[PDB]
């Protein structure tokens, strides 16, 4: 009886915690592709320098 | 003969009372049994939900 009531509470709380965890994980995901893209940016720039250095050498 | 008639009248009154009370008992009996059937159903099902608490 009352235990089922506690059940309502714990199940809802766990559900909301899971929701928040999913949202935070997705946010960190997006941030990680942001950092990957910036890293790609400087890598491409430095490679474009490296090509001309190779030619001059 | 008059006394026999009075006694027979009273006996018939009592016997009709017997039969009517028996019918009333019958109806009550059926209603109580159905009540307890559905009572045990709902009790078992509350217990099943508690089993759910165990599975969780």
């Amino acid at each position: 009886m009352d235990a089922i009531k506690k059940k309502m509470q714990m199940l809802k709380l766990d559900k909301e915690n899971a929701l928040d965890r999913a949202e935070q994980a997705e946010a960190d995901k997006k941030a990680a592709e942001d950092r990957s893209k910036q890293l790609e940016d400087e890598l491409v720039s430095l490679q474009k320098k490296l090509k001309g250095t190779e030619d001059e050498l | 003969s008059d006394k026999l008639k009075e006694a027979e009248t009273r006996a018939e009154f009592a016997e009709r009372s017997v039969t009517k009370l028996e019918k009333s008992i019958d109806d009550l009996e059926d209603e109580l049994y159905a009540q307890k059937l559905k009572y045990k159903a709902i009790s078992e099902e509350l217990d099943h939900a508690l089993n759910d608490m165990t599975s969780i």
